[PDB]
RNA sequence: UCUAAGGGUCGGGUACGAUCAACUUAGAACUGGUACGGACAAGGGGAAUCUGACUGUCUAAUUAAAACAUAGCAUUGCGAUGGUCAGAAAGUGAUGUUGACGCAAU
RNA sequence: GCUUGUGACGGCCCGUGAAAAUCCACAGGAAGGAAUAGUUUUCAUGCCAGGUCGUACUGAUAACCGCAGCAGGUCUCCAAG
RNA sequence: GAUGGGGAAGCUCCGUUUCAAAGGCCUGAUUUUAUGCAGGCCACCAUCGAAAGGGAAUCCGGUUAAGAUUCCGGAACCUGGAUAUGGAUUCUUCACGGUAACGUAACUGAAUGUGGAGACGUCGGCGCGAGCCCUGGGAGGAGUUAUCUUUUCUUCUUAAC
């Protein structure tokens, strides 16, 4: 029973607001809301309380991340930069 | 607004020379289904508090109410 | 190999005694008709003396370095196994299974264990094992 | 089909002003004011509810004696015992580590 | 004539900051000895929401040097970090997310946020969610650094200041539709009262310049002088061009 | 006036019996001055046009609108020795417990 | 069943939803004290004091405000078949 | 909103820990006498601001022409202060038991530091309670009865601690 077709998550907003913009909405609430593996404890228990944190029920860590997502497109290059400009000193 | 179970400690307070004052209250139960009893109750006053003593079984109630101390003025009922 | 042995010192990880140290004197390895579990009987010291310096002299130096001991049966998974070691033939008679059940053989115990133990912190064989671990 | 009043000149539905509606002696319905309900402690490190303390309201400890606020581990009234299982396996085998750490100071002097 | 809408905020009556819940004031640790000639560890303790501002903070907790106790401060949370992670601060640092660095102990290329204009401001530039400056070069005597503004600027810096490395936290913040009025009042009750905003097209002569006439309309031009005087401004403030790209 | 369906507690050497207690639905005969949500309570509906997307707001005491607001769209100034504003002055102040994914002006 | 209290879960947010006095615990080990006898008022019991101003009644189709004994205005609790 | 400061012909304005020499504690040293001299400390450095927020502790019964969680009778509780008795502890000087979660009538602790409480949005159903509602057996009082109705109404209550 998939009831909806196109809208999902964004049934909630009903007929308002304009296709476009409930389409563009549906992209992020569906990562928001989403359940993603633990870094640590090795289960996905990750889940988002709020803009920039990111909290494991699990093994209790909380991970600063991105808004929307735990990790950033722009930041998972920076700690690839960051990881290459370390072994560039200590190499 | 306490209760002492053991007769034998009740025997103390009576001495405690806090106690001024007792009262011995009679009343009419009955225990199990079947048959009443006479149940008694002996209330010494503390300066802070109030203990009481109840006896179910009538023939300790008698060999316990000659056994108060002299000073202890009792009010009965 | 077993590392849990009669001169093994191990950390008291559970209770009113956890973070002292003791020394394992009778391992029971396996069985007992009470603790159904491997266990180990252990000594060990409930207060640490306390820090001895050149400035004290006189009787404070006898009443800084007052050793307070313990018997107890314990379980392994209580203990942290470690490298350490004491040397327990003294009082491997003085602590046993006998000497619980008639609690007034464990106050006679614990003598046997005192003056053992305040023994070694003069001439300082065991230097660690006498200070507090800290945590 | 009684109706009750408070008792107080608070006529609000406040936090403090809470009313519960007991039967008297003498028959009639009458409303109680009650006091706001007292919180476990908690542990300063887990946060779960650190059991053997009694819960009341700060001041109230005051009244008590001290086996109800405490418990005979370290750490008694403060660290939840798997709290402190840990802080003592930390210390051990952190300063464990730490002194063949200053073996290789001295070894690292004669090997070069 | 009236005072109009934007002169009437400097007196700061109702549009001051909305301070209730603010955790405090996100800064990096005051510049002392055991960080500019060594480094000193804290761990960070809760990584956290703040009001009004669009990315969290974390509170690392050092020990304090000449007295004994402990002290914890306030940092706007770069991404990456977590609860039990130690931060380590001071000159010889190592380059790991979250380690407050000089920028001179940094090669180029290098991605910092939260860092400073200069050194013992406890943090100016690239604050927000989601920015960061990047090394681009070094100047070693008359010691500078050569660093890109979160804007595309390119701005030049002691290089004893300190900035921490990594990206800041809340990245992708505005990437979703905020769709309804109500909640942009959400976000703004946390702010500061500048919202909604009535057009001064829609108002009279006197609350605005382009207010009047028989239609809405301006009637004169939207860019006004930088040489402009109290109340004349609105619009667009001198502007090089204006329209839209191509 | 009946029929049916839906629950519980209970003893079984290592299939059945009993009792207690509910407001729910569906079905069938009969019935009457065809009456039965019997009072009360309780949408009129449809084919199009102009116009503002929507919720929301406003002339208290002649105007509730197609007007203001809004999300969305775009432009503009500003890297702090700064942008926008205040003060008679100031060892003065709001944005700012701020830092371009920000503030200010449209 | 209705009213209120509470507990464990769940949803929502570019919104994550006060401060302080106050009280307690823990870490530490300053010191102070057993043997002819020395403590402890966080165990029990016992003893003394607990001041100042408010307290009546309406809270409204006549006790408040609207020139008034005005069909207006005015925050809140309890709630029977 | 004072103070210190800073403007202002001035009425007064800024600001609220600020460009400040901003203060009184814990007991050791005294057994000429009480507190000199002593080490150490702690730097938060006015005050005002809520009868709905935070918060030490009280309940039932009776009483007046008019007052009561205040008066009466009884049953509790908190806080500040003084010391006395019993128990407990002490020769292993500052308690024991349980593997552990932890237990208990008690069961030393200064400067200092850290942790918890105070201390918190909203909605949704679910569980458990309290008062109310309904209701059967029994013990009483009242209303109806021309006929029917093991009948209709009412009292059987239990506070803080």
């Amino acid at each position: 029973a998939k009831r909806t077709k196109k809208v999902g998550i964004t049934g909630k907003y009903g007929v308002r607001y304009g296709s476009s913009l409930r389409r563009q909405v549906k992209k992020l609430e569906i990562q928001q809301h989403a359940r993603y593996d633990c870094s640590f404890c090795g289960k996905k228990t990750v889940k988002r309380g709020a803009a920039g944190i990111w909290t494991c029920s699990c093994c209790k860590k909380t991970v600063a991340g991105g808004a929307y997502t735990v990790s950033t497109a722009a930041a998972a290059t920076v700690r690839s930069t960051i990881r290459r400009l370390r072994e560039m000193v200590e190499a | 607004a306490r209760e002492i179970t053991d007769i034998k400690q009740f025997l103390e307070l009576t001495r405690r020379a806090d106690v001024k004052t007792a009262t011995v209250k009679i009343n009419k139960k009955l225990n199990k289904a079947g048959k009443p009893f006479r149940q008694t109750k002996f209330k010494v006053r503390g300066s802070s508090s109030l203990y009481t003593l109840v006896i179910n079984d009538a023939g300790k109630a008698k060999k316990l109410i000659q056994s108060l101390p002299p000073t202890l003025k009792v009010n009965r009922l | 190999a077993k590392f849990l042995k009669a001169g093994k010192v191990a950390v008291v990880v559970r209770g009113r005694y956890a973070g002292k140290k003791v020394v394992i004197v009778k391992p029971h390895d396996e069985g007992s008709k009470s603790h159904p579990f491997g266990h180990a009987l252990v000594a060990g010291i409930e207060r640490y003396p306390l820090k001895v310096t050149k400035k004290h002299g006189a009787k404070k130096v006898a009443k800084r370095t007052k050793i307070k001991p313990f018997i107890k049966v314990v379980n392994y998974n209580h203990l942290l196994p470690t490298r350490y070691t004491l040397d327990v033939e003294a009082f491997k008679s003085v602590v046993s299974t006998e000497t619980f059940e008639q609690p007034s053989q464990r106050e006679e115990a614990k003598k046997v264990v005192k003056k053992a133990f305040e023994e070694r912190h003069q001439a300082g064989k065991n230097q660690w094992f006498f200070s507090k671990l800290r945590f | 089909a009684q109706r009750v009043t408070f008792r107080r000149r608070n006529p609000y539905n406040t936090r403090s002003n809470k009313i519960k509606v007991v039967k008297t002696p003498g028959g009639i319905l009458r409303a109680q004011h009650v006091k706001k309900l007292a919180t476990r402690p908690k542990c300063g490190d887990c946060g779960s509810a650190l059991q053997g303390i009694s819960t009341l309201r700060p001041r109230q400890y005051a009244t008590v004696s001290k086996t109800h606020k405490t418990v005979s581990r370290a750490y008694g009234g403060s660290r939840c015992a798997n709290c402190v299982k840990e802080r003592i396996i930390r210390a051990f085998l952190i300063e464990e580590q730490k002194i063949v750490k200053k073996v290789v100071k001295e070894q690292t002097e004669a090997a070069k | 004539g009236r005072v109009i809408r934007n002169q009437r905020k400097g007196a700061g009556s109702i549009f001051t900051s909305h301070t209730r819940l603010r955790q405090g004031a996100a800064k990096l640790r005051t510049l002392d000895y055991a960080e500019r000639h060594g480094y000193i560890r804290g761990i960070v303790k809760q990584i956290v929401h703040d009001s009004g501002r669009g990315a969290p903070l974390a509170k690392v907790v050092f020990r304090d040097p000449y007295k004994y106790r402990l002290r914890e401060e306030i940092f706007i949370a770069n991404e990456g970090v977590h609860t039990g992670q130690f931060i380590y601060a001071g000159k010889k640092a190592s380059l790991n997310v979250g380690n407050v660095l000089p920028l001179g102990s940094v090669p180029e290329g290098t991605i910092v946020s939260n860092v400073e204009e200069k050194p013992g401001d406890r943090g100016a530039l690239a604050r927000a969610s989601g920015n960061y400056v990047i090394i681009i070069g070094h100047n070693p005597d008359e010691n500078k650094t050569r660093v890109r503004l979160p804007s595309g600027a390119k701005k030049v810096i002691s290089s004893d200041a300190r900035g921490v490395i990594g990206v800041i936290a809340g990245g992708g913040r505005v990437d979703k539709p905020l769709l309804k009025a109500g909640r942009a009042f959400h976000k703004y009750r946390l702010k500061r009262n500048s919202w909604p905003k009535t057009r001064g097209v829609a108002m009279n002569p006197v609350d605005h310049p382009h207010g009047g006439g028989n239609h809405q309309h301006i009637g004169k031009a939207s860019t006004i002088s930088r040489g402009a005087v109290s109340g004349q401004k609105a619009g667009l403030i001198a502007a090089r061009r204006t329209g839209l790209l191509r």
